[PDB]
């Protein structure tokens, strides 16, 4: 039971992990594109 | 593990036909007609051999149990681990419910 | 840890001791230092060669054995513990208890203890210790020490400790200051007066 | 609390004790209109059904014990802005425009929220509960006691007063909370001046990037001034913000340090001041170009 | 009914760790 | 019929109430809520705020007009006066202690903060402090005009009586020195609050030259001065050196107003040096 | 103060080890095993008196960065009080690294040395541990190491205060709980 629980907390904060990533990424294109307007 | 299980399961198979065999037994004892007097040599040895059996298995199930027994609750368990992992599964609802929130906001924006 | 200097401040031709001790302790405070607590220092020597069981308030729980020449244990306070046990190997050498009491000061990562010492109910010496923080590598910071004690004491300012001798890339750890604990109060044993 | 349950024969069947069925969460809340005194008022709500209805009620026996942990430390130790309790709240002025609710509900009791801290509240007080369960108190050598490892390193490693005291930490459940409530509210704040200096003003733009590793106590910010056409020759005032729990720290592209505080008006005026320089630095790297 | 220790091992083990008698 | 189920009735209610104070003083109160007496079926009585850190409430039945639900009397004690807080340590349908408990003390609380009040207007009239009540506490300036903070804060916490205060940057070793001070009598309150309003000047000198190369400081440390003019000014004033050319000296000195106690007055002097 | 130590100890076959691991597993408390492995020096120093001095030091080979330990421990004592356990007076010190040299100029002389692994398991303030004990010939070296028997040993141990009564009675109750397959008793240093 042990070993079957851990090993889906791993799953399951690697997905976590890379999604972050791939969010921040954009949150930075997104910030630069729109900083840069006269409005 | 489980093969005392099935041991356990297997014997209680073997009880029924030593009743079922005696029964064939006494069908035959009572017929005229008793001409396979090999094979009533044949259902006795069955009835000796299945009521020796049964009670051999169930005598070194006793000396097992008489050699793991001890009379205290064995305090150990699993709960913490099970917790954690149903914190990681909130924690991925959550994001997969503020990600839907997002999705519709860029829907709208894209349309007119 | 950092780079300490410990020396002796003579009795200055007159007056008593406790003049000399205010007369620092107002300079201190006279260039921006602050009070900070106390602290105090022992001894007592053991013998059947002779060994030193010392103590420092800086290191609470710390017990530290040393010989003239030979190695230097680090216990804990459970060690003289152990001697009380001894007893039959190892006389206490009564007479032989000796402190320096005082106050500690601390000005931007420097700290100062200047302590009088007690045979003891009769004071015959002043200590001064000087610690500095962020170096742990003896003799690399030498010069700001030097600067720092001609600061605040002019005249008398010590020079090159005699621990520093070992001219290798060595790091200075806390069981240095206890060498030179123990020559300094080995010199004021000896000279009394 | 033993929590003992029992099993009977039906294909099976368990009985859960009294006081453990129903349904309890906690919820924890940052608002700014004050409410009364009126705590009595309103009320707040493919596998064997065993399964089910056994962890329902272990979840209730573990509710019960986070908020008993709360309400007893905000009676029994002291602090600064104290605390009231009723029944079922906790009411609380971090600041003097900030007040956070916790609260206890239940549903055999009865006759917008910040996800973050409630699910931080379970991990408190599990991670309290291991360090009496752990490896770290064993101790290698066989003849040694039981205790923990760096407690008898600084026996002959020879540790003082600072390390010590910084080894033996006893800070409780509100404490922590109070402040990571804290250092969101400023958080929010800070990112909402600098928004609104940007989008009110356009004679300099302003731009800001935030970063990408994060705590529960600190943050931090790149801001940069620069013209709309000229960004590769006039970039000579950027600032990196670092904010904390109740503080801002600004360092600037010049070797120059400043200390804010956790009022909007400061930080309001500090950049508009710095949007005053900008011009002419504007000025000198062209007169170069 | 299979016996399970040895106590002339438990004579020699505790005689030899209370004092080196089989170690030197 | 009536008279022996209501009494019955006001004896089962009772007993309620005990249970749940004997509860209550284990987890979380403890030891600050007294029991001093319950004979079973007729009444009992609570202490708080006793003088180990001398305030009580008593619910009893008694037997005249048995149409009379409990009856509470705060009248040992003796509570402020108020049309709203007095009314509501009255009724006790509601079958829960603690919301009596801590109605009492806040009623006592909201009055203890008034006389403090009319301590400081005595001291002065045309003054600005304000009350809130939502926690019961008094908000009172130091400086003529401020914001939220730069301002003393005075609370009262309900389950021991005491007072709290705070100052956002006064220094912790102050405080707690300003506390023992004012809870032991409420009126020497007003020679530490012209100490702080010389505390808040150099903070708000301090913060305005920051942005400037210079290095401020509050004593500067010169023989002669004392037949040089320098020895003839104030107490309260602070020395700002100029970094990029040294031995020249900005010298800022405070006084205080006669007329009014919540200004300062300024004055501005230039200096040069060479102990 | 002065600390007190009570023991009990037996030995068990190694054929059957296993059995006996899992029931301290189900008795013990919800903790994983260590499996420690120590070197162990004895020291003496002969004085007038007619007993000498005894000094034990151990170090840890599994676990780098951790000190090393002294213990002395005294005469067993004759008194009535509790009648079911070696009790003993104990001092425990951590020391740093440089025990070895410090303890030969005193005057310590060593005289033998041996290597113990196994495991060790917890429950209340009772420490239990099963090892076995290994010899060291050609001191030098700690890898010339071979086994002294063909059984592992046990030992159930308390230490607390002076006074401090109802110990040795959980003592025997635990050690009940073990008695199909460990057998511990109150034995004599002496033969």
């Amino acid at each position: 039971r042990n070993q079957q629980l851990r090993t889906l907390q791993e799953e399951c904060d690697r997905k976590l992990i890379t999604l972050r990533d791939e969010i921040s990424i954009d949150l930075y294109e997104l910030e630069e594109e729109y900083y840069s307007s006269s409005s | 593990l489980a093969n005392e299980r099935l041991r356990a399961l297997e014997d209680i198979e073997r009880e029924i036909g030593a009743i079922l065999q005696n029964a064939g037994t006494v069908i035959l004892e009572l017929s005229k007609e008793k001409t396979n007097e090999r094979l009533l040599d044949r259902q006795a040895a069955a009835f000796t051999a299945s009521v020796q059996h049964v009670e051999a298995e169930l005598s070194a199930q006793i000396r097992y149990l008489t050699q793991v027994a001890t009379g205290q609750p064995h305090e150990g368990s699993s709960y913490s681990s099970r917790k954690d992992c149903q914190m990681a599964l909130k924690r991925v609802d959550y994001a997969r419910l503020k990600l839907s929130d997002v999705a519709r906001t860029c829907e709208q924006m894209l349309e007119n | 840890m950092g780079v300490t200097c410990v020396s002796q401040m003579p009795v200055a031709e007159g007056k008593s001791v406790q003049q000399t001790v205010e007369l620092l302790t107002r300079k201190l405070e006279m260039l921006g230092a602050e009070k900070q607590g106390t602290f105090c220092v022992d001894c007592e020597t053991y013998h059947t060669k002779l060994m030193y069981v010392m103590h420092n308030s800086e290191y609470p729980l710390s017990c530290f054995a040393l010989f003239e020449n030979g190695p230097c244990l680090i216990a804990d306070t459970n060690f003289d513990v152990l001697m009380v046990k001894l007893k039959g190997f190892f006389q206490s050498a009564k007479a032989s208890k000796i402190e320096t009491r005082g106050t500690r000061y601390q000005y931007c990562d420097f700290l100062v203890k200047v302590g009088t010492v007690t045979m003891g109910p009769s004071a015959r010496g002043i200590s001064v210790e000087v610690e500095y923080g962020p170096c742990v590598v003896a003799s690399d910071c030498w010069s700001l020490l030097l600067e720092f004690l001609q600061s605040f004491l002019g005249s008398h300012t010590p020079g090159a400790p005699a621990v520093f001798g070992n001219r290798h890339d060595a790091v200075y750890g806390p069981a240095d200051t206890m060498v030179q604990y123990m020559e300094l109060f080995n010199k004021i044993r000896k000279q009394q007066q | 609390h033993h929590g003992t349950f029992e099993v009977i024969k039906n294909p099976l069947d368990v009985q859960i004790p009294s006081d453990l069925e129903g349904s309890a969460y906690i919820k924890v809340s940052i608002q700014k209109q004050a409410p009364d005194i009126g705590d009595l008022g309103t009320v707040n709500l493919g596998s064997p059904h065993w399964q089910t209805k056994l962890e329902a009620a272990q979840n209730v026996l573990l509710c019960k014990e986070i908020f008993a942990q709360l309400s007893r430390e905000a009676v029994q130790i002291k602090s600064q802005v104290p605390h009231i309790v009723v029944k079922n709240q906790i009411i609380s002025q971090p600041f003097p425009s900030l007040q956070l609710s916790i609260s206890l509900c239940h549903s055999s009791n009865d006759k917008d929220h910040l996800y973050v801290l409630e699910h931080n509240l379970h991990l408190l007080i599990r991670e309290f509960h291991k360090q009496t369960l752990s490896s770290i108190m064993m101790p290698h050598p066989a003849s040694a006691p039981f205790g923990h490892k760096r407690m008898r390193l600084s026996g002959p490693q020879a540790f003082d007063k600072n390390e010590i005291n910084s080894l033996q930490s006893s800070e409780g459940l509100l404490e922590k909370i109070i402040k990571q409530a804290k250092h969101i509210f400023l958080r929010s704040r800070a990112a909402a001046t600098i928004d609104s200096l940007a989008s009110r003003i356009e004679d300099p733009q302003i731009q800001a990037h935030w970063s990408n590793i994060n705590d529960v106590y600190e943050s931090s910010v790149k801001v940069l001034i620069t013209s709309q056409g000229y960004e590769q020759i006039c970039k000579s005032i950027q600032l990196q913000l670092n904010i904390g729990v109740e503080q801002i720290r600004v360092v600037h592209r010049d070797g120059r340090v400043i200390t804010l505080s956790y009022q909007e008006q400061e930080l309001q005026d500090f950049l508009l001041s710095q949007m005053s320089q900008h011009q002419v630095h504007a000025v000198q790297q062209l007169a170069k170009v | 009914n299979k016996q399970t220790f040895n106590p002339t091992d438990t004579n020699a083990l505790v005689a030899a760790v209370a004092f080196g008698k089989g170690l030197s | 019929m009536y008279n022996c189920l209501h009494s019955f009735c006001l004896s089962l209610q009772l007993e309620v109430l005990h249970s749940q104070t004997l509860m209550l003083i284990r987890e979380r109160w403890g030891d600050l809520v007294q029991v001093e007496r319950y004979h079973a079926g007729k009444c009992l009585s609570l202490s708080v705020w006793n003088q180990q850190v001398v305030h009580k409430v008593t619910i009893k039945i008694d037997e005249n007009d048995v149409s009379k639900p409990l009856q509470i009397f705060h009248d040992p004690p003796l509570p402020a006066s108020d049309s709203k807080l007095v009314e509501r340590a009255m009724k006790i349908d509601h079958l829960s202690i603690e919301k009596l408990l801590i109605d009492s003390v806040h009623a006592r609380a909201h009055q203890k903060l008034q006389e403090l009040k009319a301590i400081l207007r005595g001291f002065n009239a045309n003054e600005n402090s304000s009350i809130e009540t939502a926690l019961p506490a008094l908000v009172v300036p130091i400086l003529e005009p401020c914001g939220n903070s730069e301002c003393l804060h005075i609370f009262v916490d309900l389950h021991s009586g005491m007072f709290q205060l705070m100052l956002y940057g006064l220094d912790q070793a102050t405080l707690d020195d300003m506390e023992k001070s004012v809870n032991d009598d409420m009126k020497r309150i007003i020679p530490w609050i012209q100490q702080l309003k010389f505390w808040l000047g150099q903070q708000r000198c301090k913060q305005s030259i920051k942005h400037l190369p210079t290095i401020s400081s509050e004593t500067l440390q010169l023989s002669n001065y004392s037949t040089h003019p320098i020895g003839n000014l104030s107490k309260n004033k602070l020395f700002i050196k100029l970094t990029r050319l040294p031995q020249y000296y900005i010298v800022v000195e405070m006084l205080e107003v006669p007329n009014k106690p919540t200004q300062l007055s300024y004055k501005y002097y230039f200096m040069s040096v060479n102990p | 103060i002065n600390m007190m130590e009570y023991l009990l100890q037996g030995s068990v076959l190694d054929h059957s080890l296993e059995s006996l691991i899992h029931r301290l597993r189900g008795l013990c408390d919800n903790m994983e095993p260590e499996t420690f492995l120590d070197h162990e020096m004895v020291f003496l120093l002969k004085g007038q008196q007619a007993s000498p001095f005894v000094l034990r030091a151990r170090r840890s080979m599994d676990r780098a960065g951790a000190p090393w330990h002294l213990r002395y421990l005294g005469q067993p004592e004759m008194g009535d009080k509790n009648r079911h356990a070696l009790v003993r007076n104990c001092v425990d010190i951590a020391t740093s690294e440089n025990l070895t040299d410090f303890l030969m100029e005193m005057g310590f002389r060593m005289d033998h040395e041996f290597v113990a692994k196994g495991h060790l398991f917890r429950k209340g303030i009772m420490k239990i541990m099963v090892y076995k004990i290994f010899r060291i010939l050609v001191p030098g070296n700690t890898d010339s190491t071979e086994a002294l028997s063909l059984s592992y040993l046990v030992e159930l141990s308390v230490v607390a205060p002076a006074g401090q009564d109802m110990v040795s009675d959980d003592m025997k109750n635990f050690a009940e709980q073990l008695k199909p397959l460990v057998h511990l008793e109150k034995i004599d240093p002496k033969r």
